RNA sequence: UUGACCUCAAAUCAGGUAGGAGUACCCGCUGAACUUAAGCAUAUCAAUAAGCGGAGGAAAAGAAACCAACCGGGAUUGCCU
RNA sequence: UAUUGGCGAGAGACCGAUAGCGAACAAGUACAGUGAUGGAAAGAUGAAAAGAACUUUGAAAAGAGAGUGAAAAAGUACGU
RNA sequence: AGGUCGGGUCGAACGGCCUCUAGUGCAGAUCUUGGUGGUAGUAGCAAAUAUUCAAAUGAGAACUUUGAAGACUGAAGUGGGGAAAGGUUCCACGUCAACAGCAGUUGGACGUGGGUUAGUCGAUCCUAAGAGAUGGGGAAGCUCCGUUUCAAAGGCCUGAUUUUAUGCAGGCCACCAUCGAAAGGGAAUCCGGUUAAGAUUCCGGAACCUGGAUAUGGAUUCUUCACGGUAACGUAACUGAA
RNA sequence: GAUGGGGUCUUAUGGCUGGAAGAGGCCAGCACCUUUGCUGGCUCCGGUGCGCUUGUGACGGCCCGUGAAAAUCCACAGGAAGGAAUAGUUUUCAUGCCAGGUCGUACUGAUAACCGCAGCAGGUCUCCAAGGUGAACAGCCUCUAGUUGAUAGAAUAAUGU
RNA sequence: CUAGCGAAACCACAGCCAAGGGAACGGGCUUGGCAGAAUCAGCGGGGAAAGAAGACCCUGUUGAGCUUGACUCUAGUUUGA
RNA sequence: AAACUUUCAACAACGGAUCUCUUGGUUCUCGCAUCGAUGAAGAACGCAGCGAAAUGCGAUACGUAAUGUGAAUUGCAGAAUUCCGUGAAUCAUCGAAUCUUUGAACGCACAUUGCGCCCCUUGGUAUUCCAGGGGGCAUGCCUGUUUGAGCGUCAUUU
């Protein structure tokens, strides 16, 4: 779950994850959240694990 | 601290590239941190450096830029002078010196002298 | 006083003709070549009722003479005209009901 | 409504951010003259008119 | 029942927000701002709204780029460091 | 057939320019009524307010198709009269 | 020569917070109206927060003491 | 008219006399602004059938929670969903100074956070009543008329060429801006489960549409572009530009 | 060119199968600080109708009322061009590959979330609609669901509603 | 009536009468009658009760709506040059 | 006689008068001329370690670069070498830049964060399709260039 900019399309959200973390994407889900700020569900493939990377971002 | 403009003067591109892509990393790495600690002031540090290494080198490429067009006229709006909408249309100081032979023989021939009145 | 009711008719803002449910203008065919030098003959595809007309009108269908094509022009119909009638229309046209001499 | 446009839910986001209380370390800064936040809006009693 | 039970039809907006001045003023059928003109190419002004002209003349915004022409003529309109 | 000329076009042609804001003052156009006349219609308010167009640091005007009737003066503007 | 606008200054037998610009304050703000528009109120602790540690009654707010301060007949409901 | 002194309070400027000057003296103006009374602990807080008992919490319970009992709305509901409108009121934790015209431990209140996931639902596309540029013509002008008009109003496919780009080879075409419906028209998604708060959107499974690439199988052909049925017609396919 | 005999077609709709019982539902037993499960069964066969609601079909009545447009998609006529034999031609047949952006999406929708100065007996568009009585989505009672909200207590004078 | 909450209109000062006179109908003045704290529930005689600078009538050298063979004009239309 | 009513004084309330203040206004005088298609004025939305507003600014976002001064900022936290120095600061100055979405607003629209087209480049086995990045596409008028139209019209033909 990141936070993403407002300009941000899902090709985009999904290109950029792929090159900062390496991951591959399965799908990409947004929303404008009521605070004005987009919010985007990136759901990775069966290969990589979320939980694996998170930690390693730095944050779980 | 942060980064020196002086010093980020003698570097090439590429390398300002380097630089501020990992200063871009290392801005979304203080990101992440941001949220676990109440606070963090040395983010702005990082968001500062950035905005000196995209002035160099927003700089060496508007000075290449005029060194390309160096020497001839039609040179870019955003590179040639901006003073205002009316000074730029004004006549310049060519077109206003700018006489007609008739007046020019007229003045060489009779010029405003310099008097004096006692004696 | 005020404007009264039918000087306020000529602005045209509520007393403009519902044209809604109209098959459109009901014209003869323009007066091109075939109509001053010899015929044409068209057929009545269908007689309908147009909304507030108390007269029907006919769909008349003619062949364009000088492109592949057919046109539809949107005659008044006549008293005694039939579908799949055909009309001639002309300065050598026979003098029948449904025709346009 | 539910199917809102953008700009109005734009504004109801600045509305929201908006609406909070001051932050008390404020009346501690030298020369302070804020005791509170007089623009603060509340859906029952004023309407943004948007 | 022209009052209170009148009252409460009204649920149609007349007018929604100007792209010019953010005002909710923008009339949706005649498709023009009552206090701006938009989209007239001229910004609604009158003589006897001397206290609209007050509200929206220039000096109750930024001033984005005329704040600094006094600047550049003191100096000169310089040029170079 | 070929080449001009004239007129009129078209180009995301080369290079430019206009718009809008402000408007205290300035140049025009348009243009009232309240009011006063102890009424009121010409008149007055007023060749004003509102409306519109257009500029500058000032604008406008300006070197006589002028004033004069004198032993004549001598662009324009402003003050005293 | 004009100049209730702008920028920069210098002044006053001017006003002194119901005055003076509507606005000495987060004022063309809050707020009202569909809208054009309308449009406020609101200055002053003390030289310095030194803004009442601590004890006790009270569920608590607070009170009573104690204390700071030249003065709490200055306690953020604060000059007189 | 007023002036002076004493006492108390207070804390920083002010007076006598000779003159000058004025935004110079209030009881009224259904005066203006602000404040405060008597009325007065008074009128009253009485529509919508109705509440009761115990326990818990808590300083404190007619009103909060749980249980029990009694009732009501009675499917043209006091239910379950939505449109306009509102905009976070939704949900959780803490909380009761103000609001809930009694109370309050409760709340749509206060403070702090969380929450709205779509190729298939809508908008987007189409046009309706209608609005409205352009070419023009009016109008001192702000601007008005008019929407296919007294216009030289454009773009579509195949290619050919493989200095090669896309001109030249060609050929067709004459509507002639745009906006206008979250109820009209319209490509395509269902079930089960899941959260404090989201779901036809998330998870699992099972589908479908559009656009684009494309290979294999199948079909058809030496009678080149299918056969059968009297026929209505049938099929897995079974060229088709303007 | 009837009836009659035999066929053809539209597939709204319905039936069987797949989806799919593995789901969901109803029960039983074994369990345990516990994440809490785990293991078994059953989920079947019918009937009725001027019934209610809704969809649809074939008709009929009414009009000096005959009851939108466009986008969009398909088909047909035509025969341009391209086409096979050691080989092709076809992708309206089947399978196979990739992608499907932007914005909204919470909640109320009203005797407390909208408008009426307000937590106002007012006003504000629409879908679903059980059983009994009864002609009846009348009135009355009940089931599912939802409330038990409207300052209360004690007395029972006049005058009131 | 009680617990809690808690306004408003109105208010020169206030509030017992008879007669007299008086702005010709007094709560106050004059002469008499009289007159004893504090009050509660009702009540509609009075307070020429309250609500609104009378809407009827008159005046204003104040208007406005409407009408016409009022006065003065005028858009439009018609006729001539 | 209390209570109650009225009057006065002290103290306490209510409320904000008076007095004294004043980074504000008002008026006069002097000096100066400087907005915008090189995108103004205005608007919307955002940006701070902890900000709601004002003020400042624009994804380089209470700001960057340059120059000067020369050790701060300050409510707290934090940072320290930034302290005999190319160097602190919410400092001053300002000549270089950035300048979201808009707006005369300019690809067409707009109650839509809607719908396109062209060039270059990258990726998806791609001149055509999708996506990413960058750069563009308004109207009127002027000068010129190129391509044209018209038996408007001249000469030259065969
Ligand atoms: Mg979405
Ligand atoms: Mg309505
Ligand atoms: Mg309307
Ligand atoms: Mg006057
Ligand atoms: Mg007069
Ligand atoms: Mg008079
Ligand atoms: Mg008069
Ligand atoms: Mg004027
Ligand atoms: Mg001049
Ligand atoms: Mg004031
Ligand atoms: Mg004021
Ligand atoms: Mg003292
Ligand atoms: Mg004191
Ligand atoms: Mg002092
Ligand atoms: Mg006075
Ligand atoms: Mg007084
Ligand atoms: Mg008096
Ligand atoms: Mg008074
Ligand atoms: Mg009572
Ligand atoms: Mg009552
Ligand atoms: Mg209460
Ligand atoms: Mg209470
Ligand atoms: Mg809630
Ligand atoms: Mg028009
Ligand atoms: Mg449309
Ligand atoms: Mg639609
Ligand atoms: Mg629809
Ligand atoms: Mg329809
Ligand atoms: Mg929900
Ligand atoms: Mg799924
Ligand atoms: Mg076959
Ligand atoms: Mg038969
Ligand atoms: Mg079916
Ligand atoms: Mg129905
Ligand atoms: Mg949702
Ligand atoms: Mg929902
Ligand atoms: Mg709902
Ligand atoms: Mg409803
Ligand atoms: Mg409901
Ligand atoms: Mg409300
Ligand atoms: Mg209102
Ligand atoms: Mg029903
Ligand atoms: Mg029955
Ligand atoms: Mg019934
Ligand atoms: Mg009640
Ligand atoms: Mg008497
Ligand atoms: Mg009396
Ligand atoms: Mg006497
Ligand atoms: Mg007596
Ligand atoms: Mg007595
Ligand atoms: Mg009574
Ligand atoms: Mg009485
Ligand atoms: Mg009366
Ligand atoms: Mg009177
Ligand atoms: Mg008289
Ligand atoms: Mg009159
Ligand atoms: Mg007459
Ligand atoms: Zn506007």
């Amino acid at each position: 779950v990141f936070q993403v900019s407002m300009k941000a399309n899902k090709y985009q959200i999904k290109k950029a994850v792929k090159e900062l973390y390496e991951v591959d994407v399965l799908k990409v889900n947004t929303l404008v959240r009521p605070n004005g700020t987009k919010k985007a569900y990136v759901r990775l493939t069966a290969d990589y694990d979320a939980l694996d990377i998170a930690n390693r971002i730095g944050y779980i | 601290a942060g980064v020196k403009a002086y010093e980020l003067r003698t570097k090439s591109k590429e390398q300002l590239a380097s630089q501020l892509v990992d200063l871009k990393k290392e801005l979304a790495e203080l990101k992440v941190q941001k949220l676990s600690r109440p606070s963090l002031p040395k983010i702005k540090t990082v968001r500062k450096s950035i905005a000196c290494v995209l002035t160099v080198i927003n700089e060496q490429q508007r000075e290449a830029v005029r060194q390309l067009y160096k020497g001839k006229k039609y040179q870019p709006k955003d590179l040639r002078a901006k003073k205002t909408r009316a000074l730029r249309r004004a006549l310049t100081k060519f077109e206003a010196s700018q006489v007609t032979e008739k007046q020019r023989k007229k003045q060489i021939a009779f010029p405003q002298r310099k008097y004096a009145i006692k004696a | 006083g005020r404007v009264i009711r039918n000087q306020r008719k000529g602005a045209g803002s509520i007393f403009t003709s519902h044209t809604r449910l109209r098959q459109g203008a009901a014209k003869l065919r323009t007066l091109d070549y075939a109509e001053r030098h010899g015929y044409i003959r068209g057929i009545v595809k269908q007689i309908v009722h147009d909304s507030g007309r108390g007269a029907p009108l006919a769909k008349v269908v003619f062949r364009d003479p000088y492109k592949y094509r057919l046109r539809e022009e949107i005659f008044i119909a006549n008293e005694g005209v039939h579908t799949g009638q055909f009309i001639y229309a002309g300065k050598k046209a026979s003098l029948n009901v449904g025709n346009v001499l | 409504a539910a199917q809102k446009s953008f700009r109005i839910k734009q504004k109801m986001a600045k509305a929201k951010k908006q609406n909070r209380p001051l932050p008390q370390w404020i009346r501690l800064r030298t020369n302070n003259t804020i005791r509170y936040n007089a623009k603060r809006r509340n859906w029952r009693r004023t309407k943004m008119n948007i | 029942g022209k009052g209170t039970p009148s009252f409460g039809k009204r649920h149609n907006k007349s007018h929604t927000l100007c792209n010019r001045c953010g005002r909710r003023s923008f009339h949706v059928q005649k498709k023009t701002c009552s206090s701006c003109g938009y989209p007239a190419a001229k910004t609604r002004s009158y003589n006897w709204g001397a206290k609209a002209k007050r509200r929206h003349t220039t000096g109750t915004g930024r001033m984005r780029y005329l704040k600094h022409v006094s600047r550049r003529f003191k100096n000169g309109f310089q040029t170079g460091s």
